């Protein structure tokens, strides 16, 4: 058979024909070769389950052997799966920087990554500098931002500011960035974004051994437990250095702290495959974490 | 052998 597949990066759409024996690795390799990406360790191919979950393709398995939702064409999103600890030291290629910028900016503008208003205005000004270059008055006259989506809806809704007021606040900062190259505006954006509480955190709905609703966060530095209505402030923090072991079986997951005296933290996921995906992200993040320290 | 074959491309500049 010849199966039709689309892979979308943040700024490219690729249509492929594959065969039943094509592996995720072979699809991934063709994607990164087409776009010129060398820093591949951060990225993966996301898809929708037969039951509607967003998960990552296994590159060491056949594409059809995984339970990708049966549609034509098959739809994959080439996205960052792991985040660096410091964008300045770790994102060396310009394409890598731009793919992280677009993906992060998308999550900020769609309210998936919480951002307070003052930070949102400042981030928008660096995105403006990245798109328009230097603020020039022969080129940029009043209303030049009216067609740009610049701020998260949550920021708009709070605040009684009109569009022109938001655009003037952003314009003030845009003027401040005069002379900044477009790749430096992109990296400046990411330096601010990487300090946000929700940046680079994979959230999973989980439950206490009592049944209370919580969130688990998996990120580059370890695991966090959050209250149900506060994904900004971790209730309990488990950096890798403070974890003795982690285990899962079926739906149950257990974190043992480096200190026997300290109690185990026990939580439940809704499905076995969620626990597998949590652990896949723990192992990948733990692995990159150790690699940075060689 | 069974490498994927590129059939179409769209590039978004901005």
């Amino acid at each position: 058979k010849t199966i039709s597949v689309r892979v979308t990066t943040m700024d490219a759409e690729l249509e492929f024909a594959i065969q039943p024996n094509t592996t995720g690795k072979q699809l991934f390799d063709q994607v990164v070769k087409t776009i010129g990406l060398r820093e591949v360790w951060f990225f993966g191919l996301q898809y929708q389950d037969t039951k509607g979950f967003s998960t990552w393709l296994k590159l060491n398995k056949k594409v059809t052997a995984q339970d990708v939702r049966k549609e034509s064409p098959l739809l994959f999103k080439f996205r960052a799966k792991f985040y660096p600890e410091d964008v300045s030291e770790e994102l060396i290629q310009d394409i890598t920087q731009r793919l992280f910028f677009l993906q992060v900016k998308e999550g900020i503008l769609n309210d998936d990554i919480y951002c307070p208003p003052e930070t949102a205005v400042l981030l928008a000004s660096y995105a403006v500098q990245s798109k328009y270059g230097d603020f020039n008055k022969e080129v940029h006259k009043s209303g030049y931002l009216a067609g740009d989506k610049l701020l998260p809806q949550r920021v708009l809704e709070q605040h009684k500011l009109n569009k022109d007021q938001w655009e003037e606040r952003i314009q003030v900062w845009h003027e401040e960035h005069r002379g900044m190259l477009r790749e430096d505006a992109v990296l400046e954006y990411l330096k601010i974004a990487q300090d946000l509480e929700m940046y680079g955190v994979n959230y999973f709905s989980i439950k206490n051994k009592k049944g209370s609703e919580l969130w688990l966060g998996v990120d580059a530095l370890g695991l966090n437990i959050y209250e149900q209505n506060d994904r900004l402030t971790p209730k309990i923090g488990f950096p890798w250095s403070e974890i003795r072991n982690i285990s899962f079986n079926d739906k149950k997951f257990v974190i043992k702290p480096i200190d026997k005296k300290a109690p185990d933290f026990v939580f439940y996921a809704p499905r076995l495959r969620i626990n597998k995906r949590i652990l896949a992200l723990c192992m990948g993040n733990h692995e990159l974490y150790m690699r940075r320290r060689k | 052998d069974s490498e994927p074959v590129l059939k179409g491309v769209k590039l978004h500049y901005t």
